[PDB]
RNA sequence: CAGAUCUUGGUGGAAGUAGCAAAUAUUCAAAUGAGAACUUUGAAGACUGAAGUGGGGAAAGGUUCCAUGUGAACAGCAGUU
RNA sequence: GUAGAGAUUCUGACGUGCAAAUCGAUCUUCAAAUUUGGGUAUAGGGGCGAAAGACUAAUCGAACCAUCUAGUAGCUGGUUCC
């Protein structure tokens, strides 16, 4: 008797180590024909995260036309460069690739990505079919007229530069990204014009848009039921530990049953988590990315002594609010909601007053050098 | 004395044994089975990798237990270890082995490992104590070592 | 060389524990040549053995 | 070419940062060896009984977080194929310098 | 003889597994040696802190005492001790 | 309250243990009905017992050793080729 929830959710299993890293779209929103072409999905990178104050825009609510506190995740978007395309015929045991048609020219971030040792390769990835692309130019026409005669769904592969970001990893991040809007011939010419072309955080999302966040989790290796699954610890009293569950099964049957709490992996696992509104779209090219019309102060998006294990964001970024998965520097997929929104919460523009830029290093107190200059003065280093 | 087996020519090999060797035999079988078949040249590279920590010995039979390392990966398996001492009785019979085929003046070029085989030799007792005043075996495993090295 | 003998000699002719008998480092042929409690005062009066000094303990701070 | 002195400066509070107490000097040491080994190449190292006394000065949980270390590589009293790096101690007012060759 | 929780002896799977985690703590160089984490010397860092891990006795043990050599068995790792 | 002498609780550790009764913390007593060495006396239907059927050489509601004895068993197990 007694009676309480069980701990955890059977949803969400098993609880194992997630075979991906980057993290993989398992659904892209319905396509329209009536819609213009676009992308519906973006690759980031976790810088870390702040807080920013605004005003409250929601009629009825105790805070209305208030300031409120919210915390926001940076994620640095520097534009993806499509390289590639391809076409899904809806075959009656689901989706199968038909064909994929290559770029003429990949960079080195991109060819990193097939090798385990680019430096000790021989750098032979796409030498032959930049060969086929130039010899005389009808074979890749041929493939592009078989996606568009064929197949249903149209997905480009564009690759991540990793090159202008501080990580200290050189290989490229490749995925597909299903291409929404009006017909499969006009999907495949769009490609076509893309390739080896830039495609910008702007475009393909923008201000006071719901998405989707989908990456892997931070890993927290094994760990005992009570922070797994979150049991109750046994008394003080228990031997042989209490860090348990003190009934893992009953007699007939008599096997442990699958939903029973155990001991193992607690993290490194695949999530989306649903509904992040994008508080800003900054640019990489202008000196007030964290200023907004309340706060004049040219600043851009980064703590003092620039952000904690990740660095200095020049690149166009992203200011989903709330927190998203997986530990900075990771690398986070965005994706176009699914669901329709029409409530006051999701459909209210947002105006940020100030953004955070003191130190995440400590109890930073000064937002810009220059205000930590005029506070403090002259140091005995300082003056000489 | 009589070896296991002849897989070789009598006039164009060279033989070599060890008996009663205070060394584990579930180690030395491990290391007998993973440097049978490989030439003489190469058996002494690979002992003196596993000595250094470079390359490892599979354990495929007496695995029960034995840890998981990434050195097994060019063995197909994931249980290896470093049986230091097994590799050095081994190490001293090659050698006895490779002084034999120099006195019989065989070819030292294309000498190749054909039968090592390894057995229990008798066991040597000892005595551990348990709780309530218990007296227990503490038994140790010698093995006996043969190697035969031929021509290709 | 084993000096264990030497060291017990040492200590007993020097009228002191083994923690204050020294031995030279240098000499390690020639000192394990002793073998007896008179070449154990030849080396002593050599210099080859010594006694350490006592490990300082000063009253400085109690007297203050 | 082959036998070199320089002077180096090693930072043994960031390798000694989650060491216990009861290791963090013979840990010390063995940083050093490998910091001697990985600068010269050299599998054979030797530590100036000195040095081990600065290292040890202050304990065995009390390292100095920088020290000033002389490594010479020379070449053995056995064949003269064989390279070893002598590790030595040097006193100076501030360790925070740079490396430097000795002549 | 297939049994008797049979008798004696030998030998298995468990298994290279449980385990070899009380008593704060060791490090550098040299010597010997085929081989040194355990031997010896020097140096450093520590502990027992006089109701001691110090110096002696009674009972008990019986050569374990000392010197010179050995490293087959024991010193549940090693051994030049 | 220290040494010494004990063992209340954690029903802690251990529980094929360091140990066939130990280890840690905590706790009782600590100048007398105190603790203890050596010598000596009491021996098995006996001794001894500030009394628990407690102790009497890891053995106690009758110690150990050998013999009667290959004790008896309406009870249990086994009982060998076609």
């Amino acid at each position: 008797k007694f009676e309480q929830p069980r701990h955890g959710s059977l949803g969400f299993l098993p609880r194992k180590r997630a075979s991906r890293q980057r993290g993989k779209v398992k659904a892209f929103p319905k396509d329209d024909a009536s819609k213009p072409v676009h992308l519906t999905a973006f690759l980031g990178y976790k810088a870390g995260m702040t807080h920013i104050v605004r005003d409250l825009d929601r009629p009825g609510s105790k805070m209305h036309k208030r300031e409120i506190l919210e915390a926001v995740t940076v994620i640095e978007t520097p534009p993806m460069v499509v390289v590639g395309v391809v076409g899904y015929v809806e075959t009656p045991r689901g989706l199968r690739s038909l064909t994929t048609v290559w770029a003429e020219h990949l960079s080195e971030e991109v060819k990193r990505r097939f090798y385990k040792n680019w430096f000790k390769s021989k750098k032979k990835a796409f030498t032959k079919y930049a060969k086929k692309y130039a010899e005389s130019t009808q074979s890749i026409n041929r493939e592009l007229e078989r996606i568009k005669k064929y197949c249903s769904v149209v997905r480009v592969l564009a690759h991540t530069q990793i090159r202008k970001t501080p990580l200290a990893q050189k290989k490229a991040h490749l995925m597909e990204i299903q291409v929404n809007g009006g017909s499969v011939a006009d999907k495949v010419e769009w490609a076509r014009e893309h390739f080896e072309k830039t495609v910008d955080i702007k475009s393909t999302f923008e201000q006071n848009e719901m998405i989707d966040v989908i990456g892997v989790t931070r890993g927290k290796g094994n760990e005992g039921t009570t922070a797994r699954w979150g049991t109750k610890r046994l008394p003080r009293k228990t031997h042989r530990g209490l860090r348990k569950v003190a009934c893992i099964g009953a007699w007939h049957p008599a096997n442990v049953q699958w939903t029973v709490a155990r001991a193992g992996n607690a993290g490194y696992m695949h999530r989306t988590q649903l509904n992040s509104k994008i508080y800003r779209i900054g640019a990489g090219d202008d000196a007030k990315n964290a200023s907004t019309d309340f706060d004049a102060t040219e600043k851009r998006i980064t703590p003092m002594g620039g952000f904690v294990r990740y660095g200095v964001v020049e690149n166009d970024f992203v200011m989903l609010n709330g927190a998203t998965p997986g530990p900075v520097k990771r690398v986070l997929t965005l994706r176009k909601s699914l669901l329709t929104h029409t409530s006051r919460k999701a459909l209210e523009p947002v105006s940020l007053k100030w953004i955070d830029t003191a130190s995440k290093f400590g109890h930073g107190r000064f937002q810009t050098p220059a205000e930590a200059k005029q506070f403090l003065g002259t140091l005995k280093k300082d003056v000489a | 004395v009589r070896y296991s087996a002849s897989p070789a020519l009598e006039t164009k090999c060279a033989k070599a044994r060890g008996a009663y060797l205070r060394t584990h035999f579930k180690n030395s079988r491990e290391v007998a089975f993973t440097i049978n078949g490989m030439s003489l040249k190469k058996a002494f590279i690979f002992l003196d990798n596993v000595k250094e920590h470079k390359q490892a010995v599979p354990f495929r039979r007496f695995n029960g237990g034995v840890g998981r390392t990434a050195q097994g990966k060019e063995f197909g398996v994931t249980q290896a270890r470093w049986p230091v001492k097994s590799v050095k009785f081994f190490y001293d019979l090659l050698k006895n082995a490779e002084a034999n085929a120099e006195a019989k003046g065989l070819d030292m070029d294309k000498l190749i490992i054909k039968h090592v085989q390894v057995n229990a030799a008798p066991k040597q007792r000892r005595r551990t104590y348990r709780a309530h005043g218990r007296v227990t075996a503490y038994l140790s495993s010698p093995s006996h070592i043969e190697i035969i090295v031929a021509e290709e | 060389a084993n000096l264990r003998t030497q060291k017990r000699l040492a200590a007993s002719v020097l009228k002191c524990g083994k923690r204050k008998v020294w031995m030279d480092p240098n000499e390690i042929s020639e000192i394990s040549n002793a073998n007896s409690r008179q070449n154990i005062r030849k080396l002593v009066k050599d210099g080859l053995v010594i006694r350490k000094p006592n490990l300082m303990h000063s009253r400085f701070r109690i007297r203050k | 070419n082959q036998v070199v002195t320089r002077d180096y400066t090693i930072h043994m509070h960031k390798r000694l940062y989650g060491v216990s107490f009861k290791k963090r000097a013979p840990r010390a040491i063995k940083e050093i060896v490998a910091f001697a080994q990985k600068h010269m190449q050299t599998k054979e190292v030797r530590v100036d009984p000195s040095l081990n006394k600065e290292v040890w000065k202050r304990g065995i949980r009390n390292v100095p977080h920088r020290l000033r270390l002389r490594l010479s590589r020379k070449r053995s009293d056995e064949d003269d194929k064989a390279l070893y790096t002598y590790v030595q101690a040097v006193d100076v007012a501030n360790p925070k310098m740079e490396t430097t060759v000795v002549e």
